Formats: C-alpha cells, structure tokens, sequence
C-alpha cells in the first residue's frame, strides 16, 4: 500500500523513508489510527487472573478482564483485586460483583 | 543557553491510565526550571529531537483509618506517558506499590521514582499520571518530573 | 550517529547472585533501541570506554495464595554486574525489596529501580540479575534496562 | 578529562533532618571516583557551576524483633540537602517508606534510590542524610552518592 | 530597598539585578538570614494531624506539632505517630503521652 | 612477582605500568584467577545473622554461612531467615532447620 498523505491507514505503519505502508502482524502488534508510527504498538498480553474477552488485531488492541470474583476500578488498574464476599452488618447489597466494580452495598 | 533539560515540581492542584498531573510550574523557590522545553498542560513539550532520559517520583503519603463499606488495599501507580503525532497517548513507563496489608497500618509513605532513556521528536509532549491522586504529596522536594537530552 | 546510550526491554512472554534476565531484545515496537553498545546473550556490551550512568527496572508482580505448611516471606532483589576481563562477574549495584508480612496479604506489586555511575572497559559486559524471576513482569513499561555515557 | 561526574561509597562509620552520611570515600576498589568534584566531611563539592543530576541509594535493611515496650513503626527517610551561600541547608529532595506493619515481620529490606537535577553553583556543597542511620547497610554495591553534569 | 554588601536583610532576598531587596510574602515564604537568594523559602505547611503552634512569617518558619493523641521523634519527623493506649502485659502505664514521646510503661511488681 | 604473558596469578594484581605483580593484602581483599586487575576484589564481611564459615584470603573470598536457627537459599541470599519453631497441627518434624532449609512438616500417617 501506498502512503496517503504522509499516513498509513490503521493496522500498518510506514517505512523508515516513508515509501510504503506496511501491514501490523496480527496477534503482535496493531495500530488503530492512520499514523506516521515506524513501528506498530504492541498488543497487551492479558496476565493470570484475567481472560481475553477479544484478541488482538492489527487495528485493535487485545481487551482482557478480571476473571470472575475479582474487579479492576479506576484507582486500581494494575492488579484484579477480591470482591468481598458479602455487605456489612445491617446493610444491603444494590450490585453485584463484576469485573469491573466490587459488590455495592447501602444503608437503611 | 543551549542546555535541554528541565526539573518540575507543583504545590497541589483521557485515554491514559490513572490522572494527570497538571499542576507542575516554573519557579526558582521550588527548585524547578525549564531550558530548551516548555510546559503546556502539565505537559514537558519537546524543542530538541533527541534521546531523553525521563524520570518523576511522585510521594504516596496518608494516614489512614480501616474505612467500614469498602476494601482497603491501595494500589500505588506511576505512568510516564508520551503524546506524539498519534491520537492516543503511548505508554513510556510504568512503576507501582501495593499499601501494606496490615490491619495494624496507620500511616503508608510511598516515594515512587522512575526513569529511562526515550527518543522524543520536536513538539512530542510528556506527562505524568497517577492512580489516587487525593494522596500525593506536592511538596516540591518529595514530588517532581523532569528530563535531559542523553547524547 | 555519535550517541552512546541504550534502553532495552523483554516481553511478556553463573557465580553470581539470582538469575540473569536474557529475554531483553532489539527493535522499537517496544521502546528499545542500542546506539554505539549491542546486546548478546542478555548483556549489554560496552564500544566507548568510560562514565556510564547504567539504570534498571525490574517489577516483581504477583498474586499470592497463602500457603499452609511452609514460609511466605519474599525477598525481591535487582542486581546488577559488569564482566571485565576477569573470569568471574563483579556486583556493581543492587537493590532489595521484602514482600508484605501480613496474613491478609493478597497480591504484591513491587517495581525496582536503581542506577549509578560507573567506568567500564571497551568489551566490558553488563547484565541484570533478579531472585525471583518467575514474579518478574516483562512489559516493556515496565521492566527495562539502560545506560549512557556520561561525561 | 574534562568529564565532571562522581560516584562515591562507603564503609560503616544540625539543621537538617536525619543524620548526615560522612563515611563515604573515593576508592576504585569500592567502584568509587571523583571527576572535577572533591569530597570534605561527607560533602561532595562543586567546581563547575552548572546543572547536576543528582542521587543516591540508601540501603535499609534490619532483622526485627517486635521490642516489648516499644512501638515498631520505622519511618526511613532520604534526604538530599546542599549547602549554598546561605547559613541553613537546603533541602533538594527527600525519599520515604514505612515498615511494614504486620507484627510477623522478621526483617526489613528497602532500598531507597532517587534522583533529579538540580542547578549548582561553584563552591555548593551537596549532601545525603538519613533517618535511622544504624540501619543502613554500607556495602558499596548497596549504598552510594552520585553526581553528573548534564548541562 | 536597598542591598547592604550584596546581601538583603530577613524577610527579603534580592532582585535579578542586584540592585533591589525584594520582601517575603506573608504568610507564603520567608528568610531568616541576610542572604542573596532570588526568591524567599517556601513556608512549610502543616499537615492535618499537626497544629500550627506558630505562623509563618516574613523572618520566621511556620511551627508545626502533632496532634492530641499523637507524637513525634528525630527518626520519624515525616508523620506523626499514633501513642500507645495501653501496655504490654505485666507492665503498667506510669507516664503519658505528649507531643515528643509515647506512654511510659514500666513493669509492675505488685 | 612477575606477569606471565599479561596476567597476574591468583592473590595479586597488575600495577599500573604493568610490569609487576602485587599481592593482595590478606583479610582485606583478594583474586582467585589469573588477572589484569588493577587492584584485589573486597573480601565480603559476613552480616551480624551470620558467622565465618571461612576467613577470606589472598586467593579465597571469605565463606559466609546464617547463624543457627536460620536459613538461606537461592531466592532469599540478602538476608538469613528464621526457621519455623514447630509445625502444623496433625504434621511432624521430619527434618530439622539447617543453615540451606526450614524444617521439614509432613502430615500425621495412621
Ligand atoms: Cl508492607
Ligand atoms: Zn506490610
């Protein structure tokens, strides 16, 4: 593929001269943008307590998500972390445990 | 005059982990300068192409009380990111800490340093962001960002 | 042309302390470049004799289960040596981290960083050492080695 | 020659906190030098007025037992001061942690490392200094003080 | 206003130039000495925990000390610690807890 | 005493001219091989949880080794580790702590 306008369409890069536009390789690097990136950046490689919810491909990036009982939240993005099992004394439960949020629980 | 280096520090104030710290400034009674890069949005801005070695510490300081309806476990993280001539910003660098467990905690000190050798373009912006930002200590001697051209 | 300096990283896939990390690489997709050093079997190797400011991090992550009958306490530690033109490797810099104690603990995030200057012999060779290696974290933000002449 | 940069370690041994390391020393033997630097009553002093790069690693490492009458909580801190033509010293940056808390803690290892640039003049004096200072593990791969001129 | 012998007086730092005495910020920065800095020392601000036992002011740091209930020493001058209520066991509190130091507590005999 | 094609033997260094070779100072530092160094390698001083297995010579680093009751191995080097004092209910001792290892606890077979 040919370079339009100084850019490569998303899932390629362009040549150190700036020539051609060549295709990311699936399942290793992606771009997602038209760009001007030497190099494709490199998929996210989902870690232990997580599971692929969609792979990589040379125009997105991998989506990985906490396996179930465990959460990840703004603050805490590095590691999923346990949801508490149950809500406080005397409190009730308004949400449940996700991948994304612990249980939600509220007052009487 | 034809020095490229820069030393920042603050007094306490989107597709990029964490939150942004936008409160850095130029000023000699915090011990911070500017010289051959600018500041724009709490982002360092790049004159000079060139390897950079970057680096911040950021300090986690709080003095904590075991909250009752929430989990306690904090998780403590740096990121140094680029933003360069593509939409999203790119990841440089990335350091963390995890709070002691101890229910017997009643203060956490966490000083968070980094920092790496990356090759900047002209105008190619750098930032630095962080997870729980409400516990940062700004003081200008405990939390900084900076970065030299390495030839 | 006439840099010299380096910042290699991995992927998330003999006498001397821990275990040598070989799996850094050469190639920008991950932010790693070697301009006037190269790298061979996992060590840096020096062209330009003289000051060089050699840094590393390495991040210990982990998500511990407590185990019954026997003891948890970790001991995170980043070495790094110089092989000269002695047959064993010398320890220029290390640096130590102790996992939480506490029985409540339920993960570990330890990022390690040190650096420091040291003078080093044209073909000296420079390498990281971790105990540990299996709670090693290989993204390139993450986990990095460099260094650069300084003078 | 014409290389301004300084690496020194050591050997086990007012107005500013902690205590003053002074134990350091130049010696090839310990992988320490002094480049258009000197050192004086722990000191390093400036020759050439410019912008520095400094840093140090502080290695604190105990082996505990939780002392009956006595709360345990260790607060280990670095501080880099220097001394300029101003009677108090001033503080360039300081680097915490806190012991863990678990009353099963056996042993301590932390390592402090922290760095930034700073502007010098001639004839200013630059320092490290530490809280718990009977801690510290002097082993010249474990505790430094560094110095380079990157602008 | 004016700079005597290249240095500026407490509670100012001197100008670019050199020819003027530039005074501290109230309440923001001081200087206690005859100096030649380009800009006063930042106040140090108090932490909660800490009650201001005296202002900043244009000569004079800003004084902080822990709280009721709280303490601090020369080894850990970064947070103030939480005294002791009670002590071990076979041990009886004979002193109390202040600003500087936790409780006293000395075995018991009877 | 003299270099043998550009080395020094073991419990030496080169001198700077490199037509000497001079011994290391015995309990200060040391080389174990044929060497260019321009001076001897540290002994290692043990820790105060440790004890001298070995002094160090001109040709032999000193050998360190935990202190009884304590331990060390290949992922715990910087520091000794305190061997459990007994095992779990329903276990047994069936190996003892020794400088390499923590005691050995293994289930109750009826
Ligand atoms: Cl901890
Ligand atoms: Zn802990």
């Amino acid at each position: 593929s040919s370079p339009s306008e100084g850019l490569c369409p998303p899932g390629h890069h362009i040549s150190e001269d700036g020539r051609d536009c060549i295709s990311c390789k699936y399942g290793q690097d992606y771009s997602t943008h038209w760009n001007d990136l030497l190099f494709c950046l490199r998929c996210t490689r989902c870690d232990s307590g997580e599971v692929e919810l969609s792979p990589c491909t040379t125009t997105r990036n991998t989506v990985c998500q906490c396996e179930e009982g465990t959460f990840r939240e703004e603050d805490s993005p590095e590691m999923c972390r346990k949801c508490r099992t149950g809500c406080p004394r005397g409190m009730v439960k308004v949400g449940d445990c996700t991948p994304w949020s612990d249980i939600e629980c509220v007052h009487k | 005059p034809q020095r490229v280096a820069a030393h920042i520090t603050g007094t306490r104030g989107e597709k990029a982990l964490g939150r942004k710290i936008n409160s850095w400034e130029s000023s000699r009674s915090g011990h911070s300068f500017l010289s051959n890069l600018h500041l724009r949005n709490g982002e360092l801005v790049i004159h000079e192409k060139g390897f950079y070695y970057i680096y911040s510490q950021t300090y986690f300081r709080f003095q904590e009380e075991i909250k009752e309806n929430t989990k306690n476990d904090k998780q403590m993280v740096q990121y140094i990111y680029k933003y360069t001539s593509y939409p999203d910003p790119i990841l440089l660098m990335k350091s963390a800490r995890n709070s002691c467990w101890s229910k017997d905690a009643e203060y956490g000190l966490y000083s968070i340093y980094q920092g790496g050798i990356f090759e900047l373009k002209e105008n190619d912006r750098i930032f630095v962001s962080v997870t729980n930002e409400h516990l940062i200590d700004m003081d200008h001697e405990a939390s900084f960002f900076g970065a030299f051209l390495v030839g």
